[PDB]
DNA sequence: CGATCCTTCCCCTAC
DNA sequence: ATGGTAGGGGAAGGATCG
């Protein structure tokens, strides 16, 4: 390290080539940033030069058990894999699943400052946060380290998890079948949907995971969606006589395009019946679902954005739910507050009109800006006064028509929060 | 082991077939500068010229390479003097003991590393002067040099100032590392590379790294 | 003490100093010792807080720092350019760093030193004996230059001595090699300062016998056995190699101020010294002015190799390390970086130089006598020809034969030559120099005194020619030239690329206008590209088109949009068009268009869907001023030349302005490039911007323009199209033409820096008078501000082949109907050096035919076509069937410049193949005349035996009686293609070529 | 009763 | 010690699907 070493020999490189199971887009344009420029270098020559921009994970990872199998004796640690959109990350970024670079910030402050930059060896290389509609829980590491240390006692220390990692000493090689499986899950006492049981002894990396098949035939009645909260809604398709069956459909509504009615193939393990998302090909025909699922929820709730249209809600007043402020009703209020609040006043001068306002109805992006895009305005005093439309080719997709149908509260928005800016600084 | 006949002096070379498909151009270029090359006397004796011949070039993927041989007490090696008084095998011990740590140090013989050849650019040198064989030895150098380097993975070539176009006498550019000369002179003074860069790039090309001890000499 | 310099030069010892050779009235030469600082500027905190002043220090005065980094703004909350104002201090230190903190670092010592000290390198000044002391005879140091050149004095003329030499070295089969084969001949070619020239020819006597030796020296030839005994008044001298050696190295080691070579850096030097050292074992010395510094010859490489990819690995040049003056120039160099049309062999280099007629006298047996003078053909055609007729040998007049001279006669400004060659009746010729068709090898076999004798004369020609090439292209004047504009010394001026050579007068700018313009973040790569492609209207363009240029377009944009890096307000991009309405709305209020400047350009980033960059305009920017001074300067030396009266007057003025106009033309790609001091992405950026919008301008106002009733209509009202002005839009204006003039216009393509108008005529002379008036009117009401046109010649038989590729022929402005055209061809196959020498008189022809068939057809389209269609298909079958007759020529080049991957690699086998056996041996970077033909490939079937595994390079070789080198009909079919771009009905087309090779040609 | 011709799809080289 | 990206034309060469 006596000329620093050219950064340890691209010490970044060399990790970004270790970790390519694990990393992000951003580092790998980085990476490829880095051997480009160190290919000719006076202090590097031409390196393996190979790249790649999927993100995989099953190169630690073994083939799934569907039958009561035989184990080996030893100690072994349970671990409960749920059912939701699984994250990978090692600090306050990537957090990918599968592919899907960074779709959105999870703001959950407490949570970044509470994991550890590069815990343990390498941040346990990843998290596997199911997050099944807004809950975080830790999973699987595969990283060696010891085990019984931080790797899974981070969970406990922070409160991520609950703790369902502790086991006992099992040996005695047994044939693992449904009467232990129960027993483990009810040992494990939660009330989380759970897909799969991961058993880890000490001395290993890739585990065996079990699940078992139980392939029921069932058919369906009706898609109706149900709301929870803000986002926090779940497309919970009912079939048969009004069951419950579990169906993925994670924040973002894909994995759900099934055929409507008909008749469907189901798992179901012990209580929590899941159906498959994309692995039957069968018909998986989209306009048709997407349009009998608009209908049937009554031209809402768009697809894409996994969301719901503000139709009829004008403005005044969601502003200061996006902004978590109190209630008001009149404009002056709205400047008071924001000058009295200590961040709210900066969070509002850093960001723009239009981005505010986009968050504030809670539009996708790439969509809305391609909407944006192919439309023609009539701006009067840095305000929005008419506005039409040019190619009609992008109304082809139902959740930009509803964009549209709602752009009219947009743009009273985005003039109000104008007008609010106006008032403030000028 | 094969065997060469030339038209000069020592009238046999033995060679390591990995040396085969240019030893026979070696000759052809070989004769020619003899009948000038024996006319002064040199470092090497011509018995020596050719040793690093017998040394297999498959089991090798780092290749240090220096510009002429000792002036004075040649003994063919290049980079060895079984006395611990030349000046470049003593600093480049010192600078290994230094980074790794070893001590009781009774010599530094390189060419007992595996994956390590010790080269010399030039095989001859005027006795008891500084290089004056290069426009003889140019043609023979380049050959051999080319015919080393599609073996080995990393070159390390010592002399800033003499390798400062080694990118162009080498149509095929693996792994071009140039470093300073132990020996500071020319404009140049620097002592300290870490002597480490070459292992992480041998696990950077997924190739086992080389241990800096087997060439201690107790 | 008048002194003119001649060059500047450094010393590579333990102690650096910069040296001055002069040369008095008189004729004395005078060499001037300074101390080499190391100069660094600093603000006036920064030196007034370093501790140990170093080694001296002076003041500048008040600057600014302002700082040039830009950014893209996504709002219009522009703060302001961070500009301070502060005094600054100039340091000299003699070690390598003192300061490490300096503002000015990416400027040269020696721009420095010449700037600070007010040294030109190229003028005449009056040194004061006062500051200057004496070490050795001629020599003098100094250790105050700011004073010690404060006069200066007009320009006088001083003599100077040139050096010009040859060799010729034996060998059996191919090239030589030092261990094993001596030098033959030597020539030189000595001028002195007194301008004495002295041809002289060491002959090596050990390659001769005895007896011979004695006829040699009875029949005139000079024997010698030591150095002593050399007399160069003496054309022929025989001696031993070892004394000839000496007596070049004896040469060699004299303070000349030049010797020029060709390829003698890599050959002709390194063969005497490697001979030299292993005869001897002595070296080459040369010695510092000083006699401090002592070094030999040592031929280092300079592998500066990188046009940003536009080149083949270029070349690698070899340069001497002599540490006098002693400028060792190589032409084989300076013309590889100057012309790329032609092969460099010392045998058509300067073909294509001279035009003179060559009159016959008599044509009697095969003694012709030919003449020339200037009432023939031109004026000084003559006078070059009889100049270097005096050692030529064998002499071309536009003949493919080779003849041999038999006796030759210089008259006043004419020649007289006499030719042996079979008798044939010409009446005019074209005048150039010629080829020598002699085997060396086979004249080394059996070594006479006829053959040395002969081979002296062939090596004092080489030596002679290479005088003729210096004065023919004017190199010291280059240099000097290169020298004033460009502050740099006089020995590295051809050495350089723009990036480096431009730092000179930026400095003086930097310096008169106090401006330290400094970056202080990294900059990030990503090309722009630029396209600006124009795809041509038509294809065949049967009635007349005229040609406007514009005068230095892009140094004109940057001047008008003050486009630098100070000069950026800011530049404001949107991903989205409601905030791009927002900030449009309020960039149109904000910024005025009267002062501030908005340009648009492309985006940057693919989620930007905009970008603006807004410009201020009363300021008066560095590179705005930077080209307005230059195109000033080089206005006014057009100027003096047009006025001066002497001749070297009028080359000096020549060569000073094409220098002004060459640093003029380098600033665009410089402000483009990551590494100029210069670069400006955005300032790049908009000038393209603003270039190719003033085309477009005025390629819409020229067309559907109207000339009825002595009035101009333009078809669109002529407005600025940046901002609004004052001056009048009214389309239709007075032209002061006939009345019954009637015609349209139309525009059809346009360039970077050039617009082609269509006129609906026929006649030269009125398309000539009505391109002047065009001109006129367009310059003085269309255009604004310093943006001219000029109307530089009319293109007749226009023939587009595809974008940016035509060919017509040309008739200058200065010209009448009567005046003969010259064809011109942009981009067409006949200007490419790797097609053939048949191909390009075929095409040649059959595009001459083509055109004139279609001026005067004249039925109609389809009728014209399809009897076009079958008089070629009836002309190219005729000419197609060879019957034999083994013709000349079908040869073609390339560069061996593979350096590639291994693999089989077809073209780097077959060169290293001949070379290790023997023929045909080609460095790297040399162009080779070969033949290629489907290198053992079989696409079709071939008519006989041995024809399409053709690929032997054959360089001077003739091939027997069973090779039969003639398939290159395969290329031709571009004249099929060529028909695509001509005319339709494709079927008959496609039924000859499926006929004849069956590979389903490609339309278009 | 049949295979061809189609365009990318690449490497090399020239403004 | 360093301007620069698109466009054009020859030809292997498996893919093409004939």
């Amino acid at each position: 390290m006596t000329s620093s070493a050219d950064l340890t020999n691209l010490k970044e490189l060399l990790s970004l080539y270790k970790s390519l199971r694990f990393s992000d887009s951003v580092a790998i344009e980085k990476y490829n940033s880095l051997v480009e420029w160190g290919t000719s270098t006076y202090w590097k020559i031409g390196v393996q030069k190979v790249t790649n921009v999927e993100t995989s994970i099953s190169d630690y990872y073994d083939e799934v058990k569907n039958k009561p199998f035989n184990i080996d004796p030893g100690y072994y640690i349970f671990l409960p894999v749920y059912f939701g959109s699984v994250f990978i990350y090692s600090k306050g970024k990537n957090m990918v699943e599968l592919g899907s670079g960074n779709s959105f910030q999870i703001p959950d402050e407490i949570r970044s400052a509470c994991n550890k930059v590069l815990d343990s060896d390498n941040g346990i290389d990843f998290l596997r946060f199911v997050l099944l509609n807004n809950r975080w829980i830790m999973e699987d590491a595969i990283s060696k380290y010891q085990s019984p240390v931080n790797i899974f006692k981070l969970a406990s220390e922070y409160g991520l998890n609950i703790p369902n990692y502790l086991e006992i000493e099992i040996e005695e090689d047994t044939l693992f079948d449904d009467e232990l499986y129960s027993i483990m899950e009810r040992s494990f006492d939660d009330t989380f949907p759970k897909i799969s049981i991961s058993y880890i002894k000490l001395g290993e990396l890739k585990r065996q995971v079990v699940d078992f098949f139980k392939f029921s035939f069932m058919y369906i009645e009706s898609i109706k969606v149900d709301r929870i909260g803000d986002n926090i809604f779940i497309p919970s398709v009912i079939t048969k006589s009004g069951k419950k069956i579990l169906v993925k459909d994670v924040d973002h509504l894909i994995r759900s395009k099934v055929r409507e009615h008909t008749f469907v193939k189901v798992k179901k393990k012990n209580t929590f019946s899941i159906l498959y998302d994309y692995d039957g090909n069968g018909t998986e025909t989209r306009g048709e679902v997407i349009k009998r699922i608009i209908d049937t929820i009554g031209r809402d709730y768009y697809v894409n954005g996994k969301y719901f249209s503000k139709v009829g809600i004008a403005g005044l007043k969601q502003l200061t739910n996006k902004l978590d402020i109190n209630e008001c009703a009149t404009v002056d209020e709205l400047v008071d507050e924001i000058n009295k609040s200590g961040t709210v006043k900066r969070k509002i001068k850093n960001q723009s009109v239009f981005d505010l306002s986009r968050e504030c109805l809670g539009y996708p992006e790439a969509d809305f800006i391609t909407l944006v895009n192919n439309m023609r305005f009539k701006i009067e005093n840095c305000k929005v006064v008419n506005f039409n439309i040019e190619n009609t080719n992008c109304l082809n997709n139902p959740s930009i028509e509803t964009i549209y149908g709602n752009f009219n509260q947009f743009v009273s928005i985005f003039n109000t929060v104008t007008d609010v800016k106006k008032r403030l600084f000028e | 082991m094969n065997s060469v006949t030339i038209s000069h002096a020592p009238y046999t070379i033995t060679y390591h077939d990995d040396w085969e498909p240019v030893m026979s151009q070696l000759v052809e270029f070989y004769n020619e500068v003899a009948s000038w090359l024996l006319r002064d006397e040199t470092s090497p004796i011509p018995d020596k010229f050719f040793i690093q011949l017998k040394q297999p070039l498959r089991n090798k993927r780092v290749c240090v390479c220096g510009i002429d041989p000792y002036p004075k007490d040649g003994t063919g090696v290049p980079f060895e003097s079984p006395n611990f008084t030349k000046k470049s095998i003593k600093e480049i011990a010192s600078s290994i003991s230094r980074l790794t740590g070893v001590i009781d140090y009774k010599g530094y013989n390189l060419n007992i590393i595996d994956g390590v050849i010790p080269w010399n650019y030039y095989l001859s040198c005027k006795l008891g002067e500084t290089k004056s064989h290069a426009i003889y030895w140019d043609k023979i150098s380049k050959l051999l040099l080319q015919h080393i380097t599609k073996h080995v993975s990393v070159l390390y070539c010592l002399g800033k100032t003499d390798f400062s176009n080694i990118r162009a006498k080498l149509e095929s550019p693996v792994t071009t590392i140039v470093g300073y000369h132990p020996a500071a002179r020319d404009h140049q003074f620097e002592k300290d590379r870490s002597f480490e860069i070459i292992n992480v790039l041998l696990e950077l090309d997924n190739k086992t790294p080389i241990n800096w001890a087997q060439g201690f000499i107790y | 003490m008048d002194v003119r310099c001649i060059n500047w030069f450094e010393s590579h010892g333990e102690n650096r100093f910069l040296y001055l050779k002069s040369r008095c009235r008189n004729g004395e030469t005078v060499f001037i010792r300074f101390p080499h600082y190391f100069y660094y500027v600093v603000t006036d905190e920064i030196y007034q807080s370093l501790s140990p002043p170093p080694f001296n220090a002076r003041p500048m005065g008040k600057m600014r720092t302002i700082d040039i980094d830009e950014t893209i703004s996504y709002n219009l909350d522009i703060k302001d350019r961070k500009c301070s104002v502060a005094d600054m201090w100039l340091i000299e230190e003699p070690k390598k760093r003192s300061i490490q903190n300096a503002t000015m670092d990416e400027f040269f010592n020696i721009s420095w030193f010449y700037i600070s000290n007010g040294i030109s390198p190229d003028g005449c000044y009056s040194l004061d004996e006062q500051y200057l002391t004496k070490i050795n005879n001629g020599c003098y140091h100094c250790d105050d230059p700011r004073n010690c050149f404060a006069k200066e004095i007009p320009r006088f003329d001083i003599p100077r001595s040139y050096l010009f030499l040859d060799i010729e070295c034996h060998f059996d089969k191919k090239f030589p090699s030092v261990f094993i084969n001596p030098i033959s001949h030597t020539s030189y070619c000595y001028i002195d300062l007194s301008g004495k020239r002295l041809l002289f020819t060491l002959i090596n006597e050990e390659m001769l016998t005895e007896q011979e030796i004695q006829e040699a020296v009875d029949r005139g030839c000079l024997r010698i056995q030591s150095l002593m005994e050399m007399d160069y008044e003496r054309e022929l001298v025989l001696c031993s190699e070892i004394v000839l050696l000496r007596i070049a190295k004896q040469l060699l080691e004299l303070t000349f101020d030049y010797v020029v070579t060709f390829n003698g850096h890599n050959f002709d030097l390194r063969y005497i010294t490697n001979r030299l050292e292993l005869l001897t074992g002595e070296k080459i010395i040369f010695r510092s002015p000083d006699k401090k510094e002592a070094v030999h010859l040592c031929i280092y490489e300079r592998n500066q190799s990188s046009h940003k990819g536009v080149c083949g690995m270029a070349n690698t040049t070899f340069h001497v390390n002599n540490n006098n003056g002693t400028i060792f120039f190589d032409l084989y160099s300076f013309i590889q970086k100057s012309e790329k049309l032609d092969s460099y062999k010392l045998d058509s280099i300067s073909k294509n130089a001279f035009s003179c007629m060559g009159k016959v006298l008599n044509r009697g047996v095969r003694e012709m006598t030919f003449i020339g003078d200037d009432t023939t053909d031109a004026k000084g055609k003559a006078d070059t020809f009889a100049k270097v007729l005096t050692t030529g040998n064998y002499v071309t007049v536009d003949e493919d034969i080779i003849c041999k001279v038999i006796r030759k006669d210089i008259l006043e400004n004419g020649f007289k030559v006499v030719l042996s060659c079979p008798t044939l009746p010409n009446d005019i010729y074209k005048l150039s120099f010629g080829k020598d068709d002699i085997d060396l090898a086979q004249m080394y076999k059996d070594y006479n005194l006829n053959i040395a004798l002969d081979m002296a004369r062939y090596c004092i020609h080489d030596a002679c020619l290479c005088q003729y090439l210096w004065e023919y292209y004017g190199v010291e004047t280059k240099t000097d030239a290169g020298a004033a504009t460009y502050v740099l010394p006089q020995s590295m001026v051809f050495e350089y690329r723009a990036s480096t050579i431009i730092k000179g007068p930026l400095l003086k700018l930097l310096l008169e206008t106090k401006t330290i313009l400094v970056r202080s973040e990294t900059k990030q790569k990503f090309p722009y590209e630029g396209g600006k492609v124009f795809a041509p209207k038509q294809k065949m363009f049967s009635n007349n088109v005229l040609i406007f240029d514009y005068n230095s377009l892009y140094p004109n944009v940057c001047i008008f949009g003050n486009l630098s890096p100070e000069t950026l307000v800011g530049v404001v991009v949107s991903t989205n068009r409601l905030e791009e309405e927002i900030n449009n709305q309020l960039l149109l209020q904000k910024y005025p268009p009267p002062r501030y400047i908005t340009v648009h350009c492309e985006p940057r980033l693919p989620n930007l869907i905009s970008e603006i960059a807004i410009f201020d305009r009363s300021i008066e920017g560095t590179i705005p001023r930077l080209l307005r001074t230059f195109l000033a300067e080089r206005a006014r030396y057009k100027k003096m030349l047009k006025q001066a009266t002497s001749s070297t007057e009028k080359a000096i003025y020549d060569s000073m302005q094409y220098t002004y106009k060459i640093v003029a033309n380098s600033v665009y790609g410089l402000m483009g490039f990551r590494n100029s001091a210069l670069y400006s992405y955005a300032s790049a950026k908009s000038c393209t911007s603003i270039g190719r919008r003033m085309i477009l301008y005025l390629e819409s106002v020229l067309n559907g323009a109207e000339l009825s009733n002595g009035m101009l209509r333009f078809a669109n009202t002529l407005s600025n199209p940046f901002y609004m002005d004052d001056r009048d839009i009214n389309p239709i204006v007075k032209t002061s033409l006939p009345i019954d003039y009637r015609f349209r216009f139309r525009s059809v393509y346009g360039d970077t820096d050039s617009v082609f108008t269509e006129i609906d005529s026929q006649d030269v002379d009125k398309s000539i008078e009505i391109a002047k008036e065009l001109e006129r009117l367009i310059n003085s009401r269309v255009l604004f501000n310093n943006f001219k046109i000029e109307f530089e010649a009319v293109y007749k038989n226009l023939i587009m082949q595809s974008k940016k590729k035509y060919t017509t022929m040309k008739y200058s402005a200065s010209s009448n109907s009567k005046s003969v055209p010259e064809r011109i061809n942009k981009g067409t196959s006949e200007t490419r050096r790797d097609v053939s020498k048949f191909h390009k008189n075929m095409i040649k022809t059959y595009k001459t035919r083509l055109s004139e068939m279609l001026s005067e057809g004249r039925m109609n389209s389809n009728q014209v076509c399809i009897d076009i269609l079958r008089s070629l298909e009836t002309d190219l079958r005729s000419e197609f069937d060879s019957r034999s007759s083994p013709l000349e020529l079908f040869m073609l080049s390339r560069m061996h410049h593979s350096n590639y991957k291994s693999a089989d690699n077809p073209n780097m086998y077959l060169v290293t193949e001949y070379n290790k056996n023997n023929p045909e041996t080609i460095e790297l970077g040399e162009r080779y005349y070969f033949a290629y033909i489907c290198p053992a490939n079989v696409p079709w079937t071939k008519k006989l035996v041995n024809i399409k595994t053709y690929e032997t390079i054959i360089d001077r070789s003739f091939k027997l009686g069973s090779n039969q080198r003639i398939f290159y009909e395969v290329y031709f079919k571009r004249l099929t293609s060529e028909i695509v771009n001509l005319l339709d009905n494709k079927v008959l087309c496609i039924s000859f070529f499926q006929r004849m090779f069956g590979s389903r040609p490609t339309f278009y």
